RNA sequence: CCCCCGGGCUACACGCGCGCUACAAUGGGCGGGACAAUGGGAUCCGACCCCGAAAGGGGAAGGGAAUCCCCUAAACCCGCCCUCAGUUCGGAUCGCGGGCUGCAACUCGCCCGCGUGAAGCUGGAAUCCCUAGUACCCGCGUGUCAUCAUCGCGCGGCGAAUACGU
């Protein structure tokens, strides 16, 4: 069988696919295992380490991801992973201990930008230009 | 077998550097130009000079002296079109001066907005002095 | 007498434009077609259909 | 096994290597009086970076092809230190990639599309697979994950 | 270079970055015990959350807290080490990959040095860098004293690290000496009670000032 | 002996213009390829009719942007500064400049003392 | 064969009605429809300076014009191309048709 | 009053405001790997091919805006050289040369290539901006526009510290 699964993250999406299968692991065409940096390596690998092994070494995963950075769409994938995982197994246990580690793995963030405001637009909403006296 | 000053045309250099720096003390040789020569050559830019023997000294020498002879391309040189010879050409060091001078004097005796501009001190490029050019 | 009375025509440079309403030269809104100052814009936006919506 | 399954610099590095042992493909009359951009300052401090650059060449053709001399020119940009006024991204130049297209079309490793970029043949295709077969039999060893792809 | 079986690592346990323990650790303090937290993790990132919460600062890994004070531009509108530190271009500010990596080669050269376990020494330091007085200023009938008060375990904490973090800064500024081995001087020294500790000289300074106006 | 890369005065006056302009820099060259505007040919027919007799009256002009060619030796141009019209005696060495790198406009400054 | 409508407007409701006027004259006959297909809106934001002077801090109107647009394919049959065209709009939306 | 043709608002012993660029390693250079969003387009955007070392030049599909273009952004990762020095930091100022827009580029325009290589080694008294996807840091459309952005209005990428008071 297969099951599809979303994932977001700021102006980044994320689609997952999971079935059967042996335990590869593509982010966009390219392994897991050689992602660089380790910092956005180690985000995208942490639920397959908390999974387990016999889990993970009967399931392949596909994940195609656009937009927004290498932070965010490695988190949206991460959150795709996890999702897609629980509704492959069905493991409440799996549940409650992804939701202790953290739970925005299956609750996700929800956070973009705020608009900026007249004084230094391109700094920010709420930087602006210093004043003389 | 190791040199610690060597002696290219007038000027001498530091034999503990590598090589296209170290002729980047010559007045008018730059990185580029130095990377060019070199090249021309047949000397790798990367090794320590003092291991440079007066055959690549001398075939240097000769390089400097006729550039776009020996191929260095006539865009890639300093004073190309020169005023009575055409013939693009290169200079360096005591050479060079006297062809700033030559040209600022020219510039001063046909009474010239920039050789007034170079008498007086000025800038000569279209600058704003107003609050800037402070000594 | 009557050609030393009238302009030299402009394609170009800021004499080129003039605003549809009065008549000025300087600020000229171009966007979209627009051909009005800064100031009749600002006077005449609610009728030509457009909101604060901020 | 495939290109999709190593990493592009290692990847690059064995395919120059051997890019030399082809002989259509050889540095023009220019190539040492020559910067690689409006964006750079100083020369490449290497004698052997055209090969390095034809083979970068090659594969962006593999991945994004068809794919012509603009989005090239516009991957082998970065950002100029312009003085005191502040940097801004730009563009390269026009020769060196056209020169290294039409030496790989003479190796025959590339074709244009009339009217769409350019794309690789079969046996542009069948060189790039066999190198990283290579390499990731050789990575094999170090990183024991590998296997599965 | 760093070989390819440290620069693509696959971590196959729950360790603080796949490496190192984080249940053999111990603290002796109780005021600070409840603070320091010792969860058993992989990546130390929390992206900005539980800082909105007054008291989230006790849910993040001291690990996150001690990158995230590293994460610095010198000092501006102050001064230590006797020099503004301006940087305004060349300073990590918001990359914790920088910062990663600057603690990642400090442990490394703890574990190397010392033959123990890099947290558990951080501990120590903290320890031995937490300063129990401060001082302030109080009024009654319209005058201003200056009085000794007690400081609370969720600021020593801060102090510490901050100074740790100064430290590092300060001993890498124009000088042959990496940001790196700087930072794992200062902990060696903080935890081994040495001078040349910028943190202990500051805590022994505020607790001196402290008991004299007690 | 006067010599404008390589070649001399006698040689500049009889090339042509096409050829005259491959000896010049970019700027120069790209004006004569242009063309010349109503009021510089003017100008040149007048100074052609007076290196030969018939104009005896001395040449005015308002066109600063013209640039000095060599058939334009030998002979006193009277150029606007905005007020008056300066005198300039064209050298061999002015070829290939503007006519108004020698009619200056400002005036120098001699500084006073400030107030407030 | 197939005709294809496009609409814009600056007001939804009249939009609405021709979409609703067209699926019916649509839906009484025989003929399989498509659509109503919205696509992105265009939003003309014009961002001035409130002042006609300079003295004073500067404070910034913001203009916003929407134009809302939708799209349609109707198969043009025989009678439905002669029963559409012969319809009422209102002079606030602009109506094309093209025939594929 | 209304037009034209040339000059000036760009003149410079100095005092101030706002900013840009830096005075190094929490880095400079060369070579290779990556990942956006907002917006705009008729004598306008111009893919693709060909000349030129670069700036730039000649053909030209498609597009009247979820269809085509402007658009493989920079900071970031990897490998080699430099190893605390007025330097491989810094990059002003000048010279010779090559080009674009324009009826006309000296006064007074932007861009390129080679040379030259100035002060600056962290800053007194004082003083400004900021509470969360916020500030710091990175670059990008657009407004003006025949050319010209160290500015204004907006867009995203990376991402904290401290207080929950007086
Ligand atoms: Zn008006």
């Amino acid at each position: 069988r297969v099951i599809q699964t979303a994932g977001k993250r700021k102006t980044a999406v994320a689609r997952a696919t999971i079935r059967e299968g042996k335990g590869r692991v593509r982010i966009n065409h390219k392994p897991v295992e050689i992602i660089e940096p380790e910092i956005a390596r180690f985000t995208i690998m942490e639920p397959l380490i908390l999974a387990g092994e016999e889990i993970v070494s009967r399931v392949d995963i596909d994940v195609k991801v656009e937009g927004g950075g290498f932070m965010g769409q490695a988190e949206a994938a991460r959150v795709a992973i996890a999702r897609a995982l629980v509704e492959w197994t069905n493991d409440m246990n799996l549940k409650e201990k992804f939701m202790k580690y953290d739970r925005t793995m299956l609750v996700g963030d929800s956070r973009r930008t705020e608009p900026h405001k007249p004084n230094r637009s391109t700094k920010g909403p709420r930087a602006k230009r210093q004043k003389s006296y | 077998n190791f040199r610690h000053i060597v002696r290219v045309a007038g000027v001498d250099i530091d034999g503990h550097k590598q090589v296209r720096w170290a002729l980047t003390g010559i007045k008018g040789i730059g990185i580029n130009f130095a990377t060019m020569v070199l090249r021309v050559a047949g000397i790798d830019p990367f090794m320590k000079a003092g291991y440079l023997t007066d055959e690549q000294v001398k075939k240097i020498e000769e390089i400097l002296a006729d550039p776009v002879a020996h191929g260095i391309p006539a865009w890639a040189v300093n004073r190309p079109k020169d005023y009575e010879t055409g013939k693009d050409m290169h200079l360096i060091t005591a050479k060079l001066v006297m062809a700033w001078r030559e040209d600022v004097n020219r510039l001063r005796r046909i009474r010239a907005y920039r050789g007034i501009r170079h008498e007086l001190g000025l800038p000569v490029r279209g600058q704003r002095t107003r609050s800037n050019f402070r000594h | 007498k009557a050609d030393y009375n009238k302009r030299k025509p402009r394609k170009f440079g800021k004499g080129a434009r003039r605003c549809m309403r009065c008549g000025q030269y300087g600020p000229i809104i171009r966007i979209h077609g627009l051909m009005l100052c800064r100031h009749c814009f600002r006077e005449v936006a609610p009728k030509l259909g457009f909101k604060k919506y901020e | 096994a495939t290109v999709y399954d190593v990493p592009g610099d290692l990847l690059v590095e064995r395919v120059a290597k051997a890019l030399k042992e082809v002989p259509e493909i050889k540095p023009p009359e220019w190539a040492p009086f020559v910067k690689t951009g409006r964006h750079k300052e100083r020369l490449p401090e290497q004698e052997d970076w055209w090969y390095y650059r034809v083979a970068s060449v090659f594969r962006k053709v593999y991945i994004d092809g068809p794919v012509g001399i603009e989005r090239l020119r516009t991957w082998y940009g970065g950002r100029k230190n312009r003085g005191h006024a502040p940097e801004h991204f730009y563009k390269a130049g026009g020769s060196i990639i056209r020169k290294a297209l039409q030496q790989l079309e003479a190796a025959g490793f590339v074709q244009k599309v009339p009217g769409e970029g350019r794309i690789v043949t079969p046996k542009g295709q069948s060189f790039l697979d066999k190198i990283a077969t290579e390499l990731k039999k050789e990575l094999e060893e170090q990183i024991p994950e590998l296997k599965k792809y | 270079a760093k070989p390819l079986t440290e620069r693509f690592f696959i971590p196959k346990e729950v360790k603080v970055m796949g490496r190192w323990s984080v249940e053999d650790v111990t603290v002796e303090d109780p005021s600070l015990k409840p603070y320091i937290n010792l969860d058993a993790r992989i990546l130390p990132h929390s992206h900005g959350r539980y800082a909105k919460k007054p008291f989230g600062k006790a849910n993040v890994h001291i690990v996150e807290r001690l990158i995230n004070k590293v994460m610095r531009s010198g000092a501006s509108h102050y001064k230590a080490g006797g020099h503004f530190m301006r940087r305004e271009h060349r300073s990590i500010m918001s990359k914790k990959m920088k910062a990663y990596e600057v603690v990642k080669e400090a442990f490394m050269i703890i574990e190397r040095r010392t033959k123990q376990n890099p947290i558990q020494v951080l501990v120590k330091a903290i320890e031995n860098s937490a300063p129990r007085e401060d001082t302030t200023t109080i009024a009654f009938g319209g005058i201003r004293y200056h009085m000794s008060v007690d400081v609370s375990p969720l600021r020593r904490l801060d102090i510490a690290l901050k100074n740790i973090a100064l430290g590092a800064s300060i001993k890498c500024y124009r000088n042959k000496t990496t940001y790196a081995q700087a930072l794992a001087e200062e902990i060696i020294a903080a935890a081994n009670k040495d001078p040349k500790s910028f943190a202990y000289s500051k805590k022994e300074e505020i607790e001196r000032i402290a008991q004299s106006s007690r | 002996e006067f010599r404008y890369r390589g070649y001399t005065l006698d040689e500049l006056l009889n090339m042509s213009l096409e050829e005259f302009a491959k000896l010049l820099p970019s700027r120069q060259r790209r004006s004569l390829k242009r063309g010349l505007s109503p009021e510089q040919k003017k100008l040149l027919r007048k100074i052609r009719l007076a290196k030969k007799g018939k104009y005896n009256k001395p040449i005015r002009t308002h066109s600063r942007d013209m640039i000095v060619l060599p058939e334009m030796v030998g002979m006193t141009i009277h150029v606007y500064n905005g007020k008056e019209f300066v005198p300039v005696e064209i050298k061999e060495e002015m070829i290939g400049h503007y006519l108004g790198e020698f009619a200056m406009t400002r005036k120098v400054v001699q500084h006073g003392s400030p107030g407030v | 064969q197939k005709a294809r409508i496009k609409l814009a407007s600056t007001n939804i409701k009249a939009l609405n009605e021709v979409t609703d006027q067209i699926k019916q004259i649509a839906e009484r006959t025989g003929v399989r429809m498509s659509g109503p297909i919205p696509l992105p809106t265009k939003r003309i934001r014009i961002t001035t300076r409130k002042s006609p002077d300079g003295e004073g801090s500067a404070t910034f109107d913001r203009f916003e014009l929407r134009v809302h647009k939708r799209l349609v394919d109707i198969e043009a049959d025989e009678r439905a191309m002669r029963q559409i065209m012969r319809i009422r709009v209102p002079e606030d939306v602009t109506i094309e048709i093209e025939l594929i």
